[PDB]
RNA sequence: GCUAAACCUAGCCCCAAACCCCACCUUACUACCAGACAACCUUAGCCAAACCAUUUACAUAAAGUAUAGGCGAUAGAAAUUGAUGGCGCAAUAGAUAUAGUACCGCAAGGGAAAGAUGAAAAACCAAGCAUAAUAUAGCAAGGACUAACCCCUAUACCUUCUGCAUAAUGAAUUAACUAGAAAUAACUUUGCAAGGAGAGCCAAAGCUAAGACCCCCGAAACCAGACGAGCUACCUAAGAACAGCUAAAAGAGCACACCCGUCUAUGUAGCAAAAUAGUGGGAAGAUUUAUAGGUAGAGGCGACAAACCUA
RNA sequence: CCUCCGCAUAAGCCUGCGUCAGAUACUGACAAUUAACAGCCCAAUAUCUACAAUCAACCAACAAGUCAUUAUUACCCUCACUGUCAACCCAACACAGGCAUGCUCAUAAGGAAAGGUUAAAAAAAGUAAAAGGAACUCGGCAAAUCUUACCCCGCCUGUUUACCAAAAACAUCACCUCUAGCAUCACCAGUAUUAGAGGCACCGCCUGCCCAGUGACACGUUUAACGGCCGCGGUACCGUGCAAAGGUAGCAUAAUCACUUGUUCCUUAAAUAGGGACCUGUAUGAAUGGCUCCACGAGGGUUCAGCUGUCUCUUACUUUUAACCAGUGAAAUUGACCUGCCCGUGAAGAGGCGGGCAUAACACAGCAAGACGAGAAGACCCUAUGGAGCUUUAAUUUAUUAAUGCAAACACCUGCAUUAAAAAUUUCGGUUGGGGCGACCUCGGAGCAGAACCCAACCUCCGAGCAGUACAUGCUAAGACUUCACCAGUCAAAGCGAACCUCAAUUGAUCCA
C-alpha cells in the first residue's frame, strides 16, 4: 500500500492538526486492530506531557496561566491551553482546574517537601509522601506517559534512596527516580467513568465498529482470575 | 412441450399444400370502362381514383394558398374555376378556386 | 448448492457476415 | 434448377547447413527542474506405489550391471571403450495465423473464420427444397404381382445387460475430421553355422536379420506463478443529498426524492443470466451516495449469512 | 393523448439520424466543436494559524468541526496548450434494468400506448355487481375497507444469505470476564476512568449451590471459564448411603424428545387453533442468563368490528393477449415413422408384439389423458481403495513463530534440544436381501453334502489361538498326497547315526529388527 503515517509534523503548535484515521488498518494496508473505523472526523491538538520544559533562552522553575480548558476528542481528559511567558502550550487538565489559574513548573528537589497544589508540576522527590499526582515521566525527562487518562490518579508511596515508589491507578508499583517530573492532582473530567452511550450510533460516532457477529467459545482464560499483585517495575 | 419427431417432408407438403393454405383466385376482377385498367367490381378504379386524389391535391393547395393559415376555414360554399371559365350566378357569392389547368373531362 | 451454468455466447463474427 | 458443389497454391511441418526525422517508464508513445529506491533466497504438485505418509525417471558398449530403494513401486552410475533435402501437409490439413488481427475479458488471458475465372476483364454430384401434397393398414421393407397400394411375413440400430421393440443410453440430417503406439519370450521366413554378429553381446544349434500384439474423449481435484477491491465486504481522503407536516437539539413519528426489497401477480430462452406492476420497510442517520486510494486467495473482508471478493 | 420527464454539468463513449451521392438509425465523400466556461498553477528559507457550522444573533450543545499569515531574500519583460459534436454511457441488443449533481416540481422542454381487421376460447390488467359477508383458504393470500384485543420471540433504531430464507439469526446501548505498566507506521501521535480479546444483551427483580474432572492461572485459585447440580429404608418427616453440589429463585404442555389433540376453564353451534391455569419439566431454569415489563417489529400465532367476488356462484364490460390480413422472423426438440382403440403379452405400465375392433384424404382453432413428453449424464440413496470443506481427543511432523535450557560469542545473532502456539500432509476397511446399526472377518470337527472327490449361505451345531511327554522331538532320502491357483501344508520306503511323539484345529509370509 501507499499509507504514509499522518504523523509528519515536526514542530509544536497550537493548531489542531488535521488527522487521518486508521480503520484499524497496519501500512501494509491488512486490519491489524477491529472495531475501529468511521466515526466523527477530528483535529488533533498537539499535547506537551513534558510539563517542565523551560522555554528557549529560560531555565529553572517558571509559572504559566491557564487561558482555558477544552474538551479534546482525541482524549478522555479534557485538555488546558497554559500559556507562560511568550509561548503556549496544551496540557492536561487536572480535575479542579479552571480558567485564570496559575500553574507552577519546577525541577527543584527542596530538603523539605513543598506544599502540594493540584495541577503544578513537581519532582517526585519534591512531594510529600501520599499526594495524589499523574502525568508521570518513566524516566527524568522522557515526558508522562503513565496516568494520564480521565481522572486517574496515582499515589506516591514511598522516597526510598534517590527513587519514588508510584502506586498507579492499576495499582501496580513504579519505581521512579525522584528527579522525573509528575503533576500535583487527578486527572480531569473524573466522571468520565460514569459516561453513559445510550445508543449504538454513539459508540460509531466515536468510532467503533460493532462487534463480529461469530461466536466464540469460552476457554480456561474466561474464568475469574485472582492473582497477586504483580511486583514493582523499576527504572533505575 | 416440444416436437416427439421431426414431421417428413411428405407430411409437410400435405400441411403446407393443402387447399385450404393455396391462395384463392379471385374472379371478381373487370376492366375499368373509364381507363380500362383493372378493378375490383366493389372497389374503386385505382387509376381513376389516382386521378381524382391528385387533382384534389391540387384544388385543396390552391385552398390553403388562399386561406393563408390555419382556422381560416371559409364560412361560404366553394367553386373550383378552370382556365377560361368565369363564375356563374350560382358561383357568385362563393369562393374562388382557380386552377391553371383546362377543366378535366370528367370533372364537370 | 445453487446450480448456475453461465449462458455461452457464439462469436460475433458468424452473424455479423455479410454478402 | 436453386441452394450449392468442386479446384491449387497461399503458406506451413520436419531436418541439414549456418550462430543471431520526432515521441515513448508521468495516465508509455507526454520537448523543458534537487534525485537517492533498487536485482539475487531449495520449486511444488499432479501422478506411480493400484490408498498414502519415505519414495516416484525429467554416439556406442560396459549396462539396465555395480549400487539405491516403505530393499517396493521404482531409481541407477563410473572406471573403461571410442565418436544434403522430404514413401511431410495442401484451406476442417499444415503454424493459432489472411492474425495474435476481428471478437471476448477490468486484467492476466482466450482467440477465430476465410480464397479459388481466364493468356488476356484495356475480353452433370451431399443434405435441403422445387419441378411434383395427400387415399384405409401400421420399423414402412420383403415375397410378390398384370398392377404403386391392397394379400401374406416381419417387435429400427448402437451401447448395456441375466434378459431391451422396449416407455433404458446416443442419434435431426449431409459433408469433412475423429480413436491400437511397444518390449520380454516365443512363432514364420532368410543367411551363416559350433559358431553368429560390421568391437561390446549371445552360444551345450546357436546366433544374426526381417515380419507380426498392446486405443480415443470426459472429471470434481492438487500445486506453482501471474491477474483482479471500475461489482461486492470493510476501510482511508476530501465531497454531495435529504421536499413538506407533526414535534423539538430525538440512531423521534407521517411522508416525497433517495435507499431497500415484505407480500401478491406476471415473467421463467423473460424487458431483465433476478425484471415489471401493485403493495411495503427506512427515509437527519449505525443513512444514502459521486470521485480517488487501500486490504488478494495457505489470502482479504465480514453488525457469522461459511456472507462478499467482476454474473 | 402522455409526460415517469426534460435541459445542462460530471463521468463514460469517440463522430455514432449534419449535407451530398449511392444503395437497400447503412455505405463513400464532404463539412464540423473557435474561450471568457473547465483543465493545465504557485521561488525559497524560517515563522505563524486555541476560540466550528447551523441566517450566528439569543440559545442549546456534542459526535468537537472544510475555509487565516507574517519576516527577509528573489522576481515582469512577453494571454500559450488542451476539452467543447451526437439521438451518447454500463448491461452481448434502439435491453421496461443501472446511472452522481444543479435547475425545471409540471413544464416554455420532451414524447406516442393503437401495422389493419374481428371482438371466439384460455390467459394477463382493470372496473361494476342482486342477497350474503370469510361460509374461501394452510392462513383474510388477493381485493376492499381503515379497523379491537390478547400472546410467543426479539428490548428498541439498525445488519444478513446480491440471484428461493429479512427472521426469533447478527449487531445493539447496559452488565460482566480475561489480557496489557507502554511511545515514533496500526493499537496511538493514545497510557488502567486507557487499549485490546470475548460472553451476554437496554431497563426492573435477580443471576442460587459446586473447583471433584478438563481448561486456564498459580506453585492452591478460578465457573458472568468448559461444565455439573442424587438416592435408599421405615411409617410428607424419621433415619441413613453417596457426591464437588444434589436444580435454588423464577417460570412451566414452552419455539423446550416423546406421550400430545396432556387435564381443565374461557373463547366457537361445533376449535388438534388461541388465551388463563395445573402437586403441569428427572430432557425447564438463571450473563450456555431466568422471570417481569414500557415501547417497537413488512417477525410468528389468535381475535372483535367493518370491509369486501376470497367464497356461496359466477356474470358483464374495457385494454392486452388472442384469431384473421400484410411485413419481418427465433427456441429447446427431433433414430426413422405410412404416428389408431380394447384386451393379453413382454424388460414385469405398447401406436408398432398376439387376438379382436376401427379406418378415404388432408387443413384451421382449442385441450392437456399419453407419447414413462422437453429441460438439465438425479442434488434423494448406494458405490469409487474419486474429491473437497470443516472439527478434532485420527496418524505423521515442528519446517515456521514464541518461549526457555545448553553451547557459541563475549542483550542480539548462530547451532542443538525441550515445551506450547499455530498450522501442514493424509486417511477415514470390507461383507451386508439397499446403506446404517448390530454381528462377522483366521483355523478345525459334524450335518446341509446318505455312497470317489468337491460344494453356498448374515444356514444349523460344536470347538481352536493350547497343553502334555520327550530331549536322536537327529541327519538324510526314493515315491506320493495337497484344501480346487500360488504361497503354504501333508505322509514316507531305503540309508547314516542311534536306541534295542500324543493331539482336529492349537497359527502369521516378505521386508525389517
Ligand atoms: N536438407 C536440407 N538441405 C538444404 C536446405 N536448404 C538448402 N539445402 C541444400 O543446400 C544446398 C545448396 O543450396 P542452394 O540454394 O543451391 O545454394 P546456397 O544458397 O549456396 O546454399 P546454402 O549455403 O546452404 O545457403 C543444396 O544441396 C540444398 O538442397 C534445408 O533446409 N535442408
Ligand atoms: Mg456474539
Ligand atoms: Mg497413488
Ligand atoms: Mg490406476
Ligand atoms: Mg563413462
Ligand atoms: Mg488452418
Ligand atoms: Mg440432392
Ligand atoms: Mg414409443
Ligand atoms: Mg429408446
Ligand atoms: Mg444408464
Ligand atoms: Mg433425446
Ligand atoms: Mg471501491
Ligand atoms: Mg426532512
Ligand atoms: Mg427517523
Ligand atoms: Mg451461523
Ligand atoms: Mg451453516
Ligand atoms: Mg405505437
Ligand atoms: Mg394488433
Ligand atoms: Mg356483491
Ligand atoms: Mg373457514
Ligand atoms: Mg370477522
Ligand atoms: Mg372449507
Ligand atoms: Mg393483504
Ligand atoms: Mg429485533
Ligand atoms: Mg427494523
Ligand atoms: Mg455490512
Ligand atoms: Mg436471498
Ligand atoms: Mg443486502
Ligand atoms: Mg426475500
Ligand atoms: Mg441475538
Ligand atoms: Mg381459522
Ligand atoms: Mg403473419
Ligand atoms: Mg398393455
Ligand atoms: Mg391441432
Ligand atoms: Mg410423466
Ligand atoms: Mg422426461
Ligand atoms: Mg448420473
Ligand atoms: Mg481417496
Ligand atoms: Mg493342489
Ligand atoms: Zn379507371
Amino acid at each position: 500500500a501507499n499509507f504514509v503515517s499522518w504523523k509528519s509534523r515536526t514542530k509544536y503548535t497550537i493548531t489542531p492538526v488535521k488527522m487521518r484515521k486508521s480503520g484499524g488498518r497496519d501500512h501494509t494496508g491488512r486490519i491489524r486492530v477491529h472495531g475501529i473505523g468511521g466515526g466523527h472526523k477530528q483535529r488533533y491538538r498537539m499535547i506537551d506531557f513534558l510539563r517542565f520544559r523551560p522555554e528557549e533562552t529560560k531555565s529553572g522553575p517558571f509559572e504559566e496561566k491557564v487561558i482555558q480548558v477544552r474538551y479534546d476528542p482525541c482524549r478522555s481528559a479534557d485538555i488546558a491551553l497554559v500559556a507562560g511567558g511568550s509561548r503556549k502550550r496544551w496540557i492536561i487538565a487536572t480535575e479542579n482546574m479552571q480558567a485564570g489559574d496559575t500553574i507552577l513548573n519546577s525541577n527543584h528537589i527542596g530538603r523539605m517537601a513543598v506544599a502540594a497544589r493540584e495541577g503544578d508540576a513537581h519532582p517526585l522527590g519534591a512531594l510529600p509522601v501520599g499526594t495524589l499526582i499523574n502525568n508521570v515521566e518513566s524516566e527524568p525527562g522522557r515526558g508522562a506517559q503513565y496516568i494520564r487518562a480521565a481522572g486517574t490518579c496515582g499515589v506516591l508511596l514511598r522516597k526510598v534512596n534517590g527513587t519514588a515508589i508510584i502506586q498507579l491507578p492499576s495499582k501496580r508499583q513504579m519505581q521512579v527516580l525522584e528527579t522525573c517530573v509528575a503533576t500535583v492532582g487527578r486527572v480531569s473530567n473524573v466522571d468520565h467513568n460514569k459516561r453513559v452511550i445510550g445508543k449504538a450510533g454513539r459508540n460509531r460516532w466515536l468510532g467503533k465498529r460493532p462487534n463480529s457477529g461469530r461466536w466464540h467459545r469460552k476457554g480456561g482464560w474466561a474464568g475469574r482470575k485472582i492473582r497477586p499483585l504483580p511486583p514493582m517495575k523499576s527504572y533505575v | 412441450a416440444a416436437p416427439k419427431n421431426r414431421r417428413t417432408i411428405e407430411v409437410n407438403r400435405c400441411r403446407r399444400r393443402n387447399p385450404q393454405k393455396l391462395i384463392k383466385v379471385k374472379n371478381n376482377i373487370d376492366v375499368c370502362p373509364e381507363c380500362g385498367h383493372l378493378k375490383q367490381k366493389h372497389v374503386l378504379c385505382a387509376y381513376c381514383y389516382e386521378k381524382v386524389c391528385k387533382e384534389t391535391a391540387e384544388i385543396r393547395r390552391q385552398i390553403g394558398k388562399q386561406e393563408g393559415g390555419p382556422f381560416k376555414a371559409p364560412t361560404i360554399e366553394t367553386v373550383v374555376l378552370y382556365t377560361g371559365e368565369t363564375p356563374s350566378e350560382q358561383d357568385q357569392g362563393k369562393r374562388i378556386i382557380e386552377r391553371d389547368r383546362k377543366r378535366p373531362s370528367w370533372f364537370t | 448448492k445453487k446450480r448456475f451454468t453461465p449462458p455461452i455466447y457464439q462469436p460475433k463474427f458468424k452473424t455479423e457476415k455479410e454478402f
